[PDB]
């Protein structure tokens, strides 16, 4: 089945480089024009470029905004695209995306990858310290907060994934360069805290991983 | 060169009813070799990458619903849906790619529901943040529709509005509503100068504020 994974995302300090991944799998490489895309947060997608597939003999293409300032490769023994960035600004703050391009007939971008995040940033990588939220009615409500961490972004699951329903994560919001944000779970009384709950929190800058029990007060 | 703009920027519709959101390029896209139109539509929810919907103007991809249509010709595009499903909550893009690719501003669209009265929580600082000589007490308002609404944190009675940070969910994709997350910081001196710590919740849903409390108790 068709894959598409970026990596490499996280905080470079500007005027700084980075390089991003694309691996793919579940579909014949070679035969696919690649393009990237990113998006700043609250923001509209952009293309930047492409490279061609091998009917075109891989060439490459680029938006005006990053012609000359960025440059794209394909490794096709491994099924794998690279987005090469250099003299980053904060505008270049943003998710990428991979997305597979044209194959010859059709002109539709069918798979996207998850995207990875990418701050520039002079501000410090910052891990994440995280604190429980615990409290009558027949539902009852807990959190963990996730408070002062640097870059975005952090992962937040409940009892390692199998409590999906009724979760809320709020966006982080910025301040003094640290970001914050919450995840609500609702869970019925009945079974809290007669159930561990714990919040499991990822902040990849940092390579941090969180666990924390909901215990009562 | 090609340019791209989207109509309307956002809007709210309730479920059932219908939408038709547009799409305007600088230049025609009808390539008359392949007599097609190279304009793609894209569905982005809330969290998620953006997923094909259209390509060829007309053309829906396998897996998408009919009650997406995409319609027009040379620079006038129309992404059309017939019965609006709750879990329609996006940003739709729509995307050239008869001149390498360039992708439009997005229509958000929102969906209107019920007016709904938001579940409010109150959570003190963790001893854990304590001793570390902070203290952030978090009130989350969940699951209310409209989005607008009023949070104010009172310290014995009298209203305190620094350190104060507020944040929204997206609108969520099954039920429609909003939740808030309001957290206020202090340090834990000033917070044990103080005995009584109240979220109140002003919504149009009721003349009544709606009043969660604890005591540094
Ligand atoms: C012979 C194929 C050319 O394909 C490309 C290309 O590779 O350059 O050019 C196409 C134009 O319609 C040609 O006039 C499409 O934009 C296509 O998606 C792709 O960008
Ligand atoms: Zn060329």
């Amino acid at each position: 089945e068709v894959k598409l994974v970026e990596s490499g995302g996280g905080l470079v300090q500007p005027g700084g480089s980075l390089r991003l991944a694309c691996a793919t799998s579940g579909f014949t490489f070679t035969d696919y024009y690649m393009s990237w895309v990113r998006q700043p947060p609250g923001k509209a997608l952009e293309w930047l470029g492409f490279i061609r597939n091998k009917a075109k003999g891989y060439t490459t293409e680029y938006s005006a905004s990053v012609k000359g300032r960025f440059t794209i490769s394909r490794d096709n023994s491994q099924s794998s695209l690279y987005l090469q960035m250099n003299t980053l600004r904060a505008e270049d703050s943003a998710t990428y995306y991979c997305a597979r391009d044209h194959d010859g007939y059709y002109e539709r971008f069918a798979y996207w990858g998850q995207g990875t995040l990418v701050t520039v940033s002079a501000a410090a990588t910052t891990p994440p310290s995280v604190y429980p939220l615990a409290p009558t009615n027949s539902m009852v409500t807990l959190g963990c907060l996730v408070k002062g961490y640097f870059p975005e972004p952090v992962t937040v699951t409940w009892n390692s994934g199998s409590l999906s329903t009724g979760v809320h994560t709020f966006p982080a919001v910025l301040s003094s360069d640290l970001y914050t944000l919450t995840s609500s779970v609702t869970v019925p009384s009945k079974t809290w805290p007669s159930e561990t709950v714990t919040c499991n929190v990822a902040h990849p800058a940092s390579s941090t991983k969180v666990d924390k029990k909901i215990v009562p007060a | 060169d090609i340019v791209m703009t989207q109509s309307p920027s956002s809007l709210a519709v309730s479920a059932g009813e219908k939408v038709t959101m547009n799409c305007k390029s600088s230049q025609s896209l009808l390539n008359s070799r392949t007599r097609k139109n190279y304009l793609a539509w894209y569905q982005q929810k809330p969290g998620q990458s953006p997923k094909l919907l259209i390509y060829w103007a007309s053309t829906r991809e396998s897996g998408v619903p009919d009650r997406f249509t995409g319609s027009g010709s040379g620079t006038d595009f129309a992404l059309t849906i017939s019965s609006v499903q709750a879990e329609d909550l996006a940003v739709y893009y729509c995307k050239q790619s008869y001149n390498l690719r360039t992708f439009g501003g997005g229509t958000k669209l929102e969906i209107k529901r019920a007016d709904a009265a938001p579940t409010v929580s109150i959570f003190p600082p963790s001893s854990e943040q304590l001793t570390s000589g902070g203290a952030s007490v978090v009130c989350f308002l969940n699951n209310f529709y409209p989005k607008d609404i009023n949070v104010k944190w009172k310290i014995d009675g009298s209203e305190r509005a620094n350190g104060v940070l507020n944040s929204w969910t997206d609108q969520d994709s099954k039920d429609s509503t909003y939740s808030m997350t309001s957290t206020l910081t202090l340090t834990k001196d000033e917070y044990e100068r103080h005995n009584s710590y109240t979220c109140e919740a002003s919504h149009k849903t009721s003349t009544s504020p709606i009043v969660k409390s604890f005591n540094r108790n």
